[PDB]
């Protein structure tokens, strides 16, 4: 999904819930929102506008040491890896849960006030596994790591990090 | 050797292997089928038989896949089935005179001889409904797993043909030969002619009872891709008003297909053929889930017996089922081990769902000869915070109950709840359908977004909460129809999460009339803390230490397979009196609250004489009164606020 705040862009005086129009029991079925959201820069907005000059002055893109890959050799390696069906470690099973009690206390007891959004939940617990499941599928691997979820963590996290630009 | 034409069958070398079989068969299916005491296994069956007059045997066709002799057979009776059948026919009837000339016996010979046995065939391989039957799969045995939409009216079928001779005083009868009935011009001769003068009347013949019954179809999985069928099926006498709207099926039948007529004015027909089921047999039930209510079904459990048929209603249970109930009924803890064992993925919560479990047994049903009527049932709401069980719940129960609509939000309105006219393009005449609410005449209706369904459509389910009925006055239909279902309900409240700084009565944004009107409301707010999220994280994860969760029998619970046996015997059974000295423990109850109205009062008596279903009591005693009402207070935290 792609969706708009109220304004168009963000107000920085608004707290989340309140700049967002969508009530929380639907968001909470969104296992990750993106606040991607636009600040203005001296750096970072000179290589955007190589990039798009660079692609509009011809379909090529950058000359990166680096190749995009072809999309149907992807779909072929994304249909191999939907067919595995990976297994936790007990030793991620029980970190799994102690980070989430710590997001969750964090969540709740501290996070209810100024920039805090939500709270913590049951099903984003859940899809934490299945995102850390996501990941030893594209790794080919019939077990999940505790490799695995200190990433998945981090997107989850850092999807809202963006806010405090 | 003989044979059939374009067939493999052996008239003489399949009676007498059919015969082998039915003379020697025990179980070997356990012995041999897979990883899986008595004997004889179908004489019993069979002698059991001749004198109850059923004459339906119900074959079990898995015994001959797994036998020795007769693997040569299953695939035979599957594809060539109208004549295999036709086989078995005579077999049996041959095979119940072995069964006489061995005994010194009474007459039954004198009917046995005239009478005639059939075999229906059911226990047979899976199919993708009506997607992967290809012309190839024409004309074979074929089960569907579904549930009917409507039935027709009962179709006259012609079986004896009869001839009035317009002159000369003989009439005429001709038997039907596959579709036709060959009228003779001649006017029998020899007792003289006119060329063409005939009649043929109506009223002399002989009918088949026919019906047409229309499947919605639900298979194992579907492609993705795919939107239900409506699939029409015919089922011929001896099951006609066996199975009917709401229904939860398995039923099997000879894939079919048959022309259409262009038009009402010229032979020409459709190329493009019309497919169908003809029912051969029909599997009321299932041990998974529980038995349609007896006492609304009482019409019918008579009407099989008037009509000559076996085809059962109810779940078969034996003294070693009972008596195991029994001796689990006396276990203290009872209480808690259904509460458990329904739902063995979800945790804790057994506050709601042993009031859940109250719901199923329903309570007491009653009448006055013929002015009034009551009904055990609690209408229930979930209300609280998301991310909990609320929808999981809802699916536990429609997987359990033989009957029930699953609607959902602004998804369902007035029209399509209770009943609506239609035009059957496959006839093009106006028909009426049941809705939803009139489909759950029984069991459960499970409704979600209880709340953001709207202003126009809550007003049905206002009169029928405690008045279980319908009643309707627009075109074509004035008439009230029964509505006995039991309602469940999940809501959320005003704006989002849980706000305790509002009363719950504003909170959940119902209005408070309605909200009383619920027999019992569920508070299920998270209120978060360590050592309860932790044992839940845990028990989740455990469902994916297993890819699939066959450890789950830790943690002690019934098998499904029981339980619902418990509860099918314990709801058809068992009438519990509210005895007269509960009184005076229940009134001061009601009188506590109100220092709130009747509906409190009038579930009260519905969910206690439930936990006098439960442990099986005719009679109510003062204990049960006092665990009812704690549930009633402790459902929406009375103490707290
Ligand atoms: N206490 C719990 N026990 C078991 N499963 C739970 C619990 N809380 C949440 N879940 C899981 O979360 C999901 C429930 O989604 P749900 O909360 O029903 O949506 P809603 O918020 O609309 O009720 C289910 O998959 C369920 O297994
Ligand atoms: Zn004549």
């Amino acid at each position: 999904a792609a969706a708009n705040p109220l304004y168009g862009r963000y107000n920085p005086r608004l707290s989340p819930l309140d700049n967002i129009n969508l009530p929380a029991a639907l968001l909470s079925r969104f296992d990750i929102l993106f606040l991607m959201l636009d600040i203005p820069s001296r750096d970072d907005d000179e290589k955007l506008a190589e990039h798009v000059t660079y692609v509009h002055m011809h379909n090529k893109q950058p000359d990166l040491d680096f190749t995009p890959v072809e999309p149907s050799k992807m779909r072929e390696y994304i249909a191999y890896a939907k067919t595995k069906r990976p297994v936790m470690s007990e030793a991620v099973n029980d970190y799994v849960v102690q980070a989430y009690i710590r997001l969750r206390q964090d969540s709740k007891r501290e996070m209810d006030s100024k920039f805090s959004f939500g709270q913590a939940t049951p099903r984003t617990l859940l899809g934490i596994i299945r995102l850390s499941q996501a990941l030893a599928k594209l790794r080919l691997a019939d077990m999940v790591d505790i490799d695995d979820v200190e990433e998945a963590l981090r997107l989850v996290r850092v999807s809202k990090e963006s806010l405090y630009q | 050797l003989r044979i059939i034409w374009g067939t493999n069958v052996s008239i003489q070398e399949c009676t007498t292997n059919f015969r082998n079989f039915l003379m020697s068969f025990k179980y070997k299916f356990r012995k041999i089928l897979d990883e899986r005491d008595e004997e004889l296994y179908y004489i019993k069956q069979l002698n059991e038989m001749r004198e109850l007059g059923t004459s339906n045997l119900n074959l079990d066709a898995r015994n001959l896949l797994a036998y020795k002799q007769t693997e040569d057979l299953y695939h035979q009776l599957l594809n060539y089935p109208q004549e295999v059948i036709s086989i078995m026919d005579q077999t049996i009837k041959d095979c119940m005179v072995s069964l006489i000339v061995d005994n010194n016996l009474d007459y039954d010979l004198d009917e046995i001889e005239t009478k005639f046995y059939k075999v229906r065939p059911y226990n047979v391989g899976s199919c993708k409904g009506m997607r992967e039957l290809n012309p190839n799969d024409i004309d074979k045995l074929i089960n569907l797993k579904g549930l009917v939409l409507r039935s027709t009216p009962v179709i006259p079928d012609m079986k004896v043909a009869f001839f009035k001779c317009n002159v000369c005083d003989h009439t005429m009868a001709v038997e039907i030969d596959r579709g036709v009935i060959q009228e003779p011009a001649r006017c029998e001769r020899i007792d003289c002619n006119e060329p063409n003068s005939m009649s043929l009347i109506h009223n002399r013949c002989s009918f088949a009872d026919k019906q047409v019954i229309k499947l919605q179809e639900t298979p194992d999985f579907v492609p993705d891709g795919q939107t239900p069928h409506s699939i029409s099926l015919c089922v011929y006498d001896e099951l006609v008003d066996s199975c009917r709207a709401g229904d939860r099926i398995e039923v099997t039948g000879t894939f079919r297909s048959i022309p259409i007529r262009a038009n009402s004015r010229q032979r020409v027909l459709k190329s493009l053929y019309k497919t169908y089921v003809d029912v051969v047999h029909v599997k009321k039930v299932s041990d998974k889930r529980l038995d349609v209510d007896t006492s609304t079904i009482e019409q019918e459990l008579m009407q099989n017996k008037v009509d000559h048929n076996e085809v059962e209603e109810v779940r078969q249970i034996t003294d070693q089922d009972l008596a195991k109930i029994r001796e689990v009924a006396a276990r203290e803890d009872l209480y808690s081990l259904l509460a458990r064992s329904i739902a063995p993925s979800i945790y804790e919560l057994e506050d709601v769902k042993k009031g859940i479990l109250l719901q199923l047994f329903g309570g007491t049903n009653k009448t006055f000869t013929k002015g009034g009527r009551y009904r055990g049932d609690i209408n229930i709401l979930l209300c609280g915070d998301p991310s909990t069980s609320k929808s999981q719940i809802l699916q536990y129960v429609h997987k359990i109950t033989p009957r029930g609509v699953y609607t959902s939000g602004k998804g369902s309105s007035a029209v399509g709840l209770t009943a609506y006219i239609t035009r059957d393009v496959d006839t093009k005449q106006l028909v009426l359908e049941s809705g939803a609410l009139v489909l759950s005449d029984g069991g459960v209706c499970c409704i979600d977004e209880f709340d953001k369904m709207s202003d126009s459509t809550r007003s049905v389910l206002h009169e029928v909460m405690e008045q279980q009925t319908i009643s309707i006055a627009k075109a074509g239909i004035i008439t009230t129809l029964n509505a006995r279902s039991s309602i469940l309900a999940s809501a959320n409240p005003i704006g989002s999460r849980y706000n305790p700084n509002l009363p719950v009565t504003e909170n959940i944004d119902l209005p408070p009339p309605l909200l009383s009107r619920f027999d019992l409301v569920y508070l299920v707010l998270d209120k978060v803390d360590e050592k309860n999220d932790r044992e839940l994280a845990k028990h989740l994860t455990n469902l994916y230490l297993e890819d699939k969760p066959e450890h789950i029998s830790q943690d002690d619970v019934l098998p499904v397979e029981f339980l619902t046996m418990y509860i099918s015997y314990a709801k058809e059974h068992i009438h519990p009196i509210i005895t007269e000295a509960a009184k005076t423990e229940l009134v001061r109850a009601y009188v506590g609250m109100r220092k709130a109205t009747t509906r409190q009062l009038e579930s009260m008596i519905r969910l206690a004489e439930a936990h006098a279903k439960m442990k099986l009591k005719n009679v109510v005693e003062l204990e049960d009164v006092q665990e009812a009402v704690r549930l009633i207070r402790s459902a929406i935290k009375d103490y707290a606020t």
